[PDB]
């Protein structure tokens, strides 16, 4: 019946001034728009039919209409910035927030997925969607005292849309936004859908990305806990978006750090530490860097913990990106440890794995480790170690790197090895 | 005190 239609019919019944007409040909543009095979929505958007589509979302007299231009703004909406900013250009924003209420339950999800496509475009549109105020109409859905009473699918969207109004930076979403946005976003992080959790994560993963405020608006919320319990999940889709939230968190302040580490999150990461998955190793790594670089009482948790053979470990044998990671683990804590921590990091056998990493092609890593080097020896001085120090350098062959190194390009590199050699070798 | 990029996130859009 409407299916496979031309573009030109198409146009003929929208343009006919039969009601029915319209709808049928409007159920056979949105077949159009829902296949993989790469869907016409050039030639749909060529025709001129999104002010069409726009005009019948507020037929409120005929349902299925509202739906199929609904659905069919929506695919559209699915597609390029241009094509996306062609349905805003036809006025769809404020039309498709007006059917946030519509009594079809099936048509405010279309209203509200259509709504999250056009956020997802980016800061500008995210930011226009909330101008028109769709964030009210949005959370009025949610107010429920059960959040399994409603359609799983439905629930779903919305936490996808939420996601969207959270997403991206540069500028960060509205800051009265955010906090209109975070009590609905906490209550979502606890739902039991594992996909509404993931979103949930993404949308946390995001708000924690920026200035230390903004972590702590979210931090503030106390959902660190919430979130480290999140990160032993065994879906990976809902792992990884928690590691990266966490992980964020853990780049603010001392104090916010703290917060994941009193959470419990370190006795997650010999685990994600070891992980299957590299980039939930390179991120539990990058995580621990930040770690690292924070407080001795903070470095003392990390060793506690047992972390450091696991560090040693992934400076040993992974990913170089997870590697890199690593290596600056070790760089930061050897940079703020007390001389007894980073006499443990080498009575782990820190030095041999990162001597071997003085042969990779990036001069910023090869900075990296040197500068860790020193770091170690300086603590070694202290204890006129330093001898021993040379000694087991030199057995691993990191010696011959370093004096090798003494004759790199860069010009910092030649540099601290050439001082290394001098003030502490051959 | 060292954030970077992503592992693409995003799936800013969905179809149908």
């Amino acid at each position: 019946g409407t299916v496979n239609w031309s573009v030109e019919d198409i146009v003929k019944g929208i343009n006919s001034n039969n009601l029915e007409s319209q709808l049928q040909a409007t159920q056979a543009a949105r077949k159009l728009l829902s296949r993989e095979k790469q869907p016409p929505i050039d030639n749909i958007i060529r025709a001129g039919l999104i002010p069409k589509f726009v005009s019948f979302l507020g037929k409120t007299d005929c349902s299925p209409i509202q739906f199929e231009s609904a659905w069919a703004l929506t695919n559209i909406a699915s597609g390029t910035s241009e094509q996306t900013k062609a349905v805003v250009d036809g006025g769809a924003i404020p039309a498709f927030i007006s059917l946030l209420a519509s009594p079809h339950a099936h048509i405010s999800e279309q209203a509200v997925w259509a709504l999250g496509n056009i956020a997802g475009d980016g800061s500008a549109f995210r930011d226009l969607v909330i101008k028109h105020g769709a964030i009210d109409p949005l959370l009025a859905l949610l107010a429920v005292p059960d959040l399994s009473t409603l359609a799983c699918g439905y629930l779903r969207n919305l936490t996808w849309t939420l996601s969207n109004l959270c997403r991206n930076k540069n500028p960060a979403p509205p800051l009265d936004a955010v906090e209109q946005i975070l009590p609905t976003l906490v209550r979502l992080l606890h739902h039991n859908d594992p996909e509404v959790l993931a979103d949930s994560c993404w949308a946390i993963s995001y708000l924690t990305d920026g200035p230390n405020e903004r972590i702590e608006m979210v931090v503030k919320k106390g959902v660190v806990p919430q979130l480290v319990k999140l990160l032993g999940a065994t879906e990976l889709p809902i792992v990884t978006p928690a590691l990266r939230a966490i992980g964020n968190i853990v780049t603010g302040t001392d104090e916010q750090t703290q917060k994941v580490i009193d959470a419990g999150a370190l006795a997650v990461f010999p685990s994600l530490l070891t992980n299957p998955k590299t980039n939930i190793q390179k991120e539990a790594t990058w995580t621990m860097s930040n770690i690292t670089a924070g407080r001795q009482d903070q470095i003392q948790q990390v060793v506690n913990h047992g972390l450091v053979p696991f560090l040693v470990g992934v400076l040993s044998k992974a990913d170089f990106k997870t590697q890199k990671e690593a290596a600056w683990a070790i760089t930061n804590y050897t940079s703020g440890g007390t001389v007894e921590q980073i006499v443990y990091l080498v009575h782990c056998g820190i030095i041999e794995p990162l001597m071997n990493l003085l042969s990779a092609k990036d001069t910023k890593i090869i900075q990296v480790i040197l500068d860790a080097i020193s770091n170690i020896f300086q603590a070694a001085e202290k204890l006129g170690e330093t001898e021993k120090l040379s000694i087991m350098i030199e057995e691993c062959g990191g010696l011959d790197k370093i004096e090798a190194l003494q004759r790199h390009e860069n010009e910092s590199v030649y540099k601290a090895s050439l001082n290394l050699i001098e003030k502490y070798f051959s | 005190k060292r954030p970077a990029a992503t592992k693409k996130a995003g799936q800013a859009k969905k179809k149908k």
